[PDB]
């Protein structure tokens, strides 16, 4: 067996034992010495020593007699110095012996107290004696006392006296460490398992269950309660706290030292009192505060706060060096200071290629140094290494040569701050070029977010065969043309390449040379660049296309097509595997994009990236022989501007006539006017779309005047290339509305364009939004910029481990629609998604479509004929893979063209995906289709305005068509308008249903006059403004805001004929009495007749929070009451205005009731069978209750849905792959119901119990099933579960992480990604994966 | 902060005693040091190791500090004079023998013997020791009844344990008795089941009890003797022991007033009670009744000297002498003075001309007068950084260095093997080249064969061939460190 070998595989946390502290120890800290006045020296025995740490100088002694590296280990005889190196001080300790034990900081003010848990006493009771106040009773007989008892001095003195001897009792530190002594650790778990067998209770078994996970685990490993007071007090390396001469002559010295110096102080005095006589008051009083010396020492920021000796700070102490934002725990990521790195401004390199980069000279040379040196002694220009440093510091021209042939081949990696996704990183091959200045690829700005104004890029240089082919393999610029988020290229171009190619594309009506043959596409530039011809106008071109063969490549199609003179030239940069209808029509950005997309597929990877630099190459050149420039005459301006202007500018002086006579009220006119502005700012944009949009006229050809504006401004809004329709509006057109500090709208828009002159008042309005806008980016990459730390932590710990995991089941992907619009085809979300079942839909002859193969770009085809709905695919939720993805039941790679090679981390692209763009963060059925409308369940009821309104909880509609089969299904809920009944004929685009989406109408049976009973103004309800009818309305305030005159008033309606007596609802000899809940808005008046089926009373129900709100899983203000058992459910007894649900099936037990409160409004009536997950109360979903009764399939499916939906509103393309990554890092650590091994809460992983639930219903001795059920938590609450300490305390609290580790004995064996970065590892995820699957085999053998 | 509430709590239970109240616990202290006093007065050993240890340090030759001011200190019934020295130890020696032909004759101390014997204590109460020689005094009395008490309980075990005996006949057989065997063999004549099952361990028993009787003739005093003195002793140290103790707590409150004057010099509050406590404890075991003045004005002068000297000792990080103390504190109270005087500020040329010391010292103290800087200061802060994150290490030799030092090994090795075999073996020998010694030019002539002369000729030719610029290109450029 290997001894001396430093090669660990884990680490592992205890408590140090006195005796083991002395082992780390090489010598006693007596004396609170450091160094000396005269000479600058280590004394004797203090904090600073040779004797016990090491000496200060290399090799040598403290006196000077030992001289020369020629003595090595010599222990001194004169001095007591060993001969060795100056690095000793940085790796050997002392220890220092206290007279009297202390309490350790950590386990007693850290929460929730490790001694207090492990001895059943709170801390209040225990700090008490620790301070020296009161006594405590440690053995136990016929005392009276029995145990832990709290006894003053006056108590204690009474006690002893009437028995003593036998009675034992201790006062402080001595007498708590005793306690810990007397303790027997078998019997205390017997006693606690027996008492929970009769009393268990429900809140008050927590603690009585966490005294036994503490209890158990501190005897599994062993660490004895007996360390918990400190004996002997360990010393950090002089080297670690160190006192250096400055550059001044002043010294400076760690907060450590001055701690130090504070402990041993007391404990030499202390150690003096106790044979110096010793009185009780100032031997107490002196262990009182050599008890806060190691306090303060440990941890300063608990009890007190200590202060500097000459500095008013508080001192940085053993704790507050691994924590504090900025320590030595947390900068082992964050804080890590790089050789072989530098920075510069960045600059454009059009002349450069895809994986080439302008590097400076200057920078290059200081940067490759070593290996400058490296190939000049070996070309044999140097002779040694000092004479190859003069030769480089001279900048002599034979460097400059053999500086280049190093350079070549060799890859160099680009950073920029910040790095939202990995592309922020790429490695690029760089050619030297003189100036200070580095150049980058136009094509590849656009993966990071760069623009060249200012921006700043880090320089990285790998050095090893390794480090040089995965940036070669895998970081390269070349090998990541596609986006990890999503299948489209990121590398597409922009501003100028796509001015370039639109004006190249484009036609004019009659251009110079029209109606010409041409042979071939060669004589297309035969004619532009010597002048004969233009690049515009429709000409027939010789072109000859190949196209893709079955078996390829073979098909070569020559055909005369008509194009232009510039389409034709654009050809030749078009590679021959492609068809040339994609080159045919006007390229913009979205038709560009097209072209790279298309090209990868067909052809590979080699020949898009040819392609996309030749796009580049020529986009420049074309853009710089149109000449298009931004003029003053090009801002043109509507022709009847004012005009329009002035027709909606009196038209609110109109409504000024209404504001004073009473037609329209002042709170219905704020929003009414404001609609005229709106409307007149789409009319002048609108108008603007057609002098500026299609405004040509003069035509030599004909009479015509159709064609496409050749504006400056249109070119680059129509193309795509920089600036939208919407900026536009505000320069030519009009500006628009802005925004008050409240967040209101003003009444006035600014009416003057950018081409005018803005007024001083239009000007200061403007500036608002302008000021609130950037202050709202300014925290919005710290917001976001946290959303992508946050979904890391939880998830960085998951890479590949199978190839294929043996489970056909997935999730049902069905094409995402809204109302009546498709928003995302079936083609692109089920592309690279692996199906779980085969196609069974009829539609087209065939033998069945394959199951467990990877959906193609071309695959995803054939699909589309066939109009094939609800695919079941595999992904990552439904996994049962250990830990980790299983690849074939996961997806395709994104920035690749095939499957996910395993070994890559998921987890860290998937947090990468959605963090990275997060920077840019129905109600009325409708029929399409002919057909008649079937009701079922009607309980309609015909008003006296003509509204047919449903007095039915549940209500469902469908379309019979021309054969008599279903078509269409909806929902249509309480308080709602239907326009046609049962069985009548629709046309195509008719509303058929109609109600109001955000409110909740109660609507009465009887018909008659409305009495106000019990309704007193004032003392239960208000008047406000309702925002939906909506005039003014009656508030009905909750039983929270009333006044206290008015205390037992139950708001309802009393429903009276025209005498003044009720009438009687049909069925119960009942008064009709509707009873009014809370928040409710009342729209009737007194006095008012209404008629069956009238409307009483209406009851009520962002962007990145919102995103951020359903990843950490909260419940929302008003959560959704669903039904928990299936079977014939009736609700139970009444209150005022709530019911309470008892839910009983037919089998045997089956207790069941629930709670509701008042103001809700049910989907239920009286005797109704509901199933489990049913919809009660419409609104917000809570994602816990998705998961306790739908299951864990529909709440995964609603994570993806509702975060996908702030992303599609925002124009942001993120594949739902990504998403269900982090919802398996949600849906791990379950609760189990049957009894197994341990507990019954607890908290184990939902793979861990599968692994226990295989083992013991087969072998293992244990034939009991463990029965669980699926929890969820929210990233935080999931990501403090790790089964790592070192990887907990490197982003949660490093004190509470370190104590848990200790007391149980926890053992890291290095397995998550964050565990390795901070020992210096290799990472057990990409190339380090092959490299670890090599050490954890050898575990079981050996 | 909780440690300084509690403490002015603990003593604020215990009240202020004063005028006669003082007189009444002084009493107690100077009678219980007297009642031990007497206790070493009796015991035989005390005699012979006062006239023992005397004849240690007066045979080598006459002197006058270190042991003998531990010694004599007289009183009839500094520098210590040997006229009187050498007469006060002189009728001790005297009495020695006298009291000892009266102990011989019939019993121990019989009515003539047990007047000499306290005639024989007024000699040895004459005589006053220091601490330092008083302490194992009383540990030849401490240590040897560890050795009565600790053999009697052997006696015990054996007897009572091992045969099983009832304790209660132990009593007047033990007592009585105790020193010959009248007690061991008498209890077995009485013919008894539990007494007879004594001769299994009969070889152990009364066999220690030679490490017993034999101290009556190493000490001179008989068991009876030797319990009755050293239980006596022990009351005596248990009166001035905690009678001390209600002195210093009832004074607790005089420490605080004094210490609250010097916290914002260095050291921390509490830490200047504490020392000022152990102060406290000096201002009580010098202080006497009969000095018949105040006790708080001497106890004042006490209680500074501990926190004064400890203020110094420690409070900084690099200690600084009481010495070198003192001229910093005279620094600043000049510096108050010529600041304000003449206009602008103090000048080292101006500033040594009224402390009446050279430039070259002022200068010097005000170096390490300056206490040593935190490591954590923030400099600037904005991006977060401290002063211990830009101090560079100078330890750390560059890389490029550790490889030019590589290659040198190297370089020097291929030039070495270009010389003539034993050219080579020379100069590895005379400048240590790839051995652990290096060796003088005598120690080569006797290890190679060759002469003395002719190792300086061939160790110049070994150095000329290097000095040529054709084969020694290399070296050359090495030369520019
Ligand atoms: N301008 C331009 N050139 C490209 C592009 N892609 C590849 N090349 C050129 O093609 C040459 C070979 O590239 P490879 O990728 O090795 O192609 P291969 O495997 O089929 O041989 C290189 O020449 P080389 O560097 O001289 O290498 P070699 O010919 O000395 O091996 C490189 O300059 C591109 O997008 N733009
Ligand atoms: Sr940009
Ligand atoms: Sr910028
Ligand atoms: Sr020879
Ligand atoms: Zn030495
Ligand atoms: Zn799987």
């Amino acid at each position: 067996a290997q001894t001396k070998t430093e090669e660990f595989d884990a680490i592992k946390i205890a408590l140090a034992s006195p005796d083991m502290i002395r082992s780390w120890s090489f010598g006693e800290v007596k004396k609170p010495e450091t160094i000396n006045y005269r000479t600058f020296k280590p004394e004797r025995d203090g904090l600073f020593c040779a004797r016990i740490f090491g000496p200060v100088k290399d090799y040598e002694c403290l006196c000077g007699k030992y001289k020369r590296l020629k003595h090595r280990g010599v222990i001194c005889e004169k001095c007591g110095v060993e001969v060795t190196q100056t690095k000793v001080r940085r790796e050997r300790m002392g220890h220092i012996e206290l007279a009297s034990p202390t309490a350790h900081i950590w386990f007693l003010k850290s929460l929730p107290s490790r001694i207090g848990l492990l001895l059943d006493m709170p801390l209040r009771d225990i700090e008490r004696v620790l301070y020296f106040e009161s006594y405590v009773v440690i053995e136990g007989g016929m005392t009276n006392l029995e145990r832990q008892q709290i006894l003053t001095e006056e108590q204690y003195l009474d006690a002893l006296e009437e028995f003593g001897d036998e009675f034992d009792a201790k006062m402080g530190a001595e007498a708590i460490q005793a306690l810990l002594k007397s303790m027997d650790l078998e019997q205390e778990c017997e006693q606690l398992r027996e008492e929970l067998n009769e009393t268990n209770s429900e809140t008050k078994r927590k603690k009585l269950t966490k005294r036994i996970k503490l209890l158990e685990a501190f005897v599994q490993s062993g660490n004895k309660p007996e360390w918990m007071i400190l004996t002997v007090l360990p010393v950090l390396p002089p080297d670690l706290r160190p006192l250096v001469p400055l550059d001044g002559g002043r010294f400076a010295t760690s907060d450590l030292n001055d701690l130090y110096r504070r402990v041993i102080n007391r404990n030499n005095r202390l150690k003096r009192l106790l044979d110096l006589a010793a009185p009780d008051i100032i031997v107490r009083n002196e262990k009182r505060m050599l008890q806060e010396a190691v306090d303060a020492l440990l941890d300063n920021g608990r009890r007190g706060r200590a202060i500097t000796g000459s500095n008013k700070r508080p001192l940085k102490s053993l704790a507050d060096m691994i924590k504090g934002k900025q320590g030595r725990f947390r900068q082992n990521l964050l804080g890590k200071r790089v050789d072989y790195s530098g920075r510069s401004v960045i600059t454009v390199g059009p002349y450069l290629r895809l994986h080439q980069c302008g590097l400076p000279k200057k920078m290059a040379l200081e940067l490759f140094k070593p290996f400058i040196y490296g190939k000049l002694e070996l070309r044999g220009l140097a002779t040694t290494i000092k004479a190859a440093k003069k030769m480089v510091e001279r900048e002599e021209a034979v460097v400059w040569d053999i500086l280049d042939e190093v350079i070549r081949e060799h890859p160099v990696l680009l950073n920029r701050a910040p790095t939202l996704h990995r592309l922020g990183i790429q490695a690029f091959e760089p050619v030297l070029i003189e100036g200070k200045a580095i150049q980058l690829h136009p094509l590849v700005c656009a993966a990071y977010n760069a623009d060249f104004d200012g921006d700043q890029m880090a320089v990285h240089v790998p050095l090893t065969l390794e480090a040089q082919l995965e940036a070669r393999a895998l970081m390269m610029s070349t090998n990541n043309i596609l986006s990890p988020a999503n299948g489209e290229p990121i590398i597409v171009p922009s501003q100028d390449v796509v001015l370039g190619l639109y004006y190249m594309t484009r036609d004019c009506v009659n251009a110079k040379g029209e109606g010409m043959v041409l042979t071939g596409p060669k004589e297309a530039e035969r004619l532009y660049r010597s002048g004969l011809a233009s690049l515009h106008a429709r000409v027939k071109v010789r072109i000859t296309e190949y196209e893709k063969d079955a078996n390829g490549e073979l098909v070569a199609k020559t055909s005369l097509k008509d194009t232009t003179v510039g389409r034709a030239i654009l050809w030749m940069i078009v590679p021959k595997g492609l068809p040339y209808s994609i080159v045919n029509q006007a390229l913009g950005k979205k038709a560009i994009s097209k072209m790279l997309n298309t090209c990868y597929r067909i052809l590979g990877l080699k020949p898009t990236v040819i392609f996309a630099d030749q796009i580049m190459y020529t986009g420049f050149a074309y853009a710089a022989r149109s000449g298009a420039s931004v003029g003053i005459d090009d801002m043109v301006i509507p022709e009847k501007k004012h005009e329009i202007i002035s027709e909606a500018e009196a038209e609110v002086a109109e409504i000024q006539e209404q504001f004073q006579s009473g037609l329209v009220t002042a709170g219905e006119r704020y929003n009414k006017v404001i609609d005229i502005w709106a409307a007149a700012n789409d009319r002048v944009s609108k108008a603007m779309m057609d002098n500026l949009q299609t405004e040509t006229v003069i035509n030599r050809d004909g009479q015509e005047e159709k064609q496409v504006s050749f504006n400056s401004i249109y070119m680059m809004a129509d193309s795509g290339a920089r600036g939208s329709a919407a900026q536009i509006r505000q320069l030519a057109g009009m500006r628009g509305l802005m925004a008050k500090p409240d967040g209101s709208i003003i009444e006035t828009p600014i009416t003057a364009n950018f081409r005018e002159g803005l007024n001083v008042l239009q000007y200061f309005i403007s500036t608002h939004g302008a000021r609130k806008g950037l202050a709202d980016t300014a925290l919005k990459t710290a917001n976001s910029g946290y959303l992508t730390r946050r979904l890391v932590d939880v998830a960085q710990d998951l890479v590949v481990t199978e190839d294929d995991c043996g489970t056909h089941e997935g999730i049902m992907m069905t094409p995402v629609i809204e109302g009546g619009d498709v928003k995302e085809p079936l083609r692109d979300r089920v592309l690279g998604r692996v199906t779980a079942e085969d196609v069974l839909k009829p539609g087209t002859a065939d033998i069945l479509v394959p199951r467990n193969t990877l959906l193609h770009e071309q695959w995803c085809d054939l699909l589309e004929e066939n109009s094939v709905d609800a695919v079941k695919v595999r992904s990552v939720v439904s996994c049962d893979t250990d830990f980790g993805v299983c690849a074939h039941c996961y997806g395709r790679d994104l920035a690749r063209g095939h499957i996910i090679n395993k070994g890559e981390a998921i987890g860290v692209i998937a947090a990468q995906s959605i963090g990275e763009p997060g920077t840019q963060l129905e109600s009325s059925i409708q029929v399409k289709n002919k057909g008649s409308i079937k009701l079922s369940n009607v309980k309609s009821v015909v008003n006296s305005s003509g509204k047919l309104v449903i007095t039915s909880r549940n209500t469902e509609l469908k379309l019979i068509d021309e054969f008599g089969r279903t078509k269409e299904s909806y929902k249509v809920p309480y308080g709602a308008v239907l326009a046609k009944g049962d069985g009548e004929q629709v046309a195509g685009g008719e509303t058929v249903a109609n109600w109001d989406p955000h409110t909740m109408p109660v609507i009465t049976e009887v018909s008659g006059f409305v009495r106000f009973t019990d309704m007193i103004d004032g003392q239960t309800i208000t008047r406000q403004t309702d925002e939906l009818t909506g005039l003014s309305s009656l508030v009905v305030l909750d039983s929270a805001e009333r006044t206290a005159g008015g205390k037992d008033l139950r708001p309802a309606l009393k429903i009276v004929d025209a005498q003044g007596n009720d009438v009687l609802i049909p069925g119960t000899d009942m008064p009709a009495q509707y009873f009014l809940p809370g928040k409710a808005i009342v729209q009737l008046e007194d006095g008012v007749q209404i008629s069956s089926g009238d409307t009483l009373a209406r009851i009520p129900q962002g962007g990145l929070p919102r995103v951020a709100d359903l990843f950490e899983a909260r419940r929302p203000k008003e959560p959704a009451i669903l039904a928990e058992i299936s079977g014939i459910v009736s609700f139970g007894k009444e209150t005022k205005g709530k019911r309470r649900l008892v839910i009983t099936p037919v089998d045997g037990s089956d207790p069941y009731e629930e709670m509701i409160p008042k103001w809700r409004q049910l989907n239920v009536f009286e005797g109704e069978r509901v199933e489990r997950g049913d919809v009660i109360s419409d609104g917000p979903e809570a994602p816990h209750d998705i998961l306790r009764l739908r299951g864990v399939h529909a709440v995964t499916r609603y994570i993806v849905n509702e975060v996908q939906d702030v992303y599609r509103l925002q124009g942001v393309k993120i594949n739902d792959k990504h998403i269900e990554v982090i919802v398996r890092q949600m849906l791990r650590k379950a609760t189990i119901v049957n009894a197994g091994s341990s507990d019954f809460l607890e908290g184990e992983q939902v793979e861990y119990s599968r692994v226990k639930i295989a083992n013991r219903e087969l072998e293992a001795n244990g034939k009991v099933g463990a029965t669980y059920s699926r929890d969820l938590l929210g990233i935080t609450k999931a990501s403090l579960a790790t089964e790592s300490f070192i990887s907990a305390a490197s982003f949660q609290e490093t004190t509470r992480v370190l104590t848990e580790a200790a007391v149980a004995g926890k053992r890291d064996e290095l397995r998550g990604l964050k565990e390795n970065v901070i020992v210096g590892r290799l990472i057990p995820a990409g190339t380090g994966y092959a490299y670890h699957q090599d050490r954890m085999r050898r575990r079981a053998a050996g | 902060t909780d440690p300084v509430r509690m403490y002015m709590r603990e003593m604020g239970t215990v009240e202020l005693l004063t005028r006669e109240g003082e007189i009444d616990i002084a009493k107690r202290i100077e009678d219980g040091i007297n009642q031990v006093q007497c206790s070493v007065a009796e015991y035989p050993e005390a005699i012979t190791y006062l006239l023992e240890q005397y004849d240690r340090v007066e045979a080598e030759e006459a002197r006058l500090s270190d042991l003998i001011t531990g010694f004599v200190d007289p009183n009839a019934e500094n520098s210590i004079d040997p006229e009187l020295a050498r007469e006060k130890f002189a009728e001790l020696r005297a009495q020695y023998v006298v009291t000892r032909d009266t102990i011989k004759a019939k019993g121990r101390s019989h009515a003539t013997a047990q007047e000499e014997i306290l005639k024989l204590s007024e000699v040895f109460k004459q005589f006053r020791l220091v601490p330092k020689q008083f302490d194992y005094l009383v540990n030849s009395m401490r240590v040897m009844m560890d050795r009565v008490r600790t053999q009697e309980r052997l006696i015990m075990k054996l007897c009572v344990e091992q045969c099983k005996m009832p304790k209660k006949n132990f009593i007047t057989l033990f007592t009585g008795n105790e020193t010959s065997d009248t007690w061991f063999n008498a209890a077995i004549a009485m013919n008894k089941p539990w007494s007879e099952k004594l001769h299994d361990v009969s070889e152990e028993v009364h066999r220690a009890l030679q490490k017993l009787q034999q101290i009556e003739e190493e000490t001179g005093l008989t068991i009876e003797q030797v319990k009755d003195i050293n239980r006596r002793m022990s009351i005596g140290e248990a009166k001035a022991r905690r009678a001390k103790k209600e002195m210093v707590e009832a004074n607790l409150r005089l420490v605080i007033s004094i210490a609250k004057k010097y916290t914002n010099r260095g050291l921390q509050f509490l830490d200047l009670i504490q020392e000022g406590n152990i102060g406290l404890m000096k201002a009580v075991d010098k202080f006497e009744y009969r000095r018949g003045y105040k006790f708080s004005t001497y106890a004042t002068w006490w209680i500074r000297q501990a926190i004064t000297r400890s203020i110094a000792d420690q409070a900084r990080t690099i200690r600084i002498p009481v010495h070198m103390i003192e001229t910093i504190n005279k620094l600043n109270r000049i510096s108050r003075q010529m600041l304000q005087e003449m206009g602008r500020e103090p000048t080292p040329e101006e500033l040594a001309e009224r402390m009446l010391m050279p430039e070259d010292k002022i200068r010097k103290v005000l170096k390490i007068a300056k206490e040593p800087i935190s490591m954590e200061t923030p400099i600037g802060d904005d991006e977060d950084s401290h002063l211990g994150d830009f101090i560079e290490d100078t330890t750390l030799e560059l890389p490029l260095d550790s490889a030019t030092t590589e290659s040198l090994r190297a370089a020097t090795h291929d030039v070495l093997a270009g010389l003539t075999a034993r050219e080579a073996k020379v100069l590895r020998m005379r400048f240590g080249i790839d051995m652990n010694t290096d060796y003088t030019l005598e120690e080569v002539g006797k290890q190679f064969d060759v002469t003395r002369e002719r190792i300086r000729q061939i160790e110049a030719k070994a150095l000329r061939k290097l000095r040529h610029p054709s084969r020694s290109e290399v070296l050359r450029s090495f030369l520019d460190d």
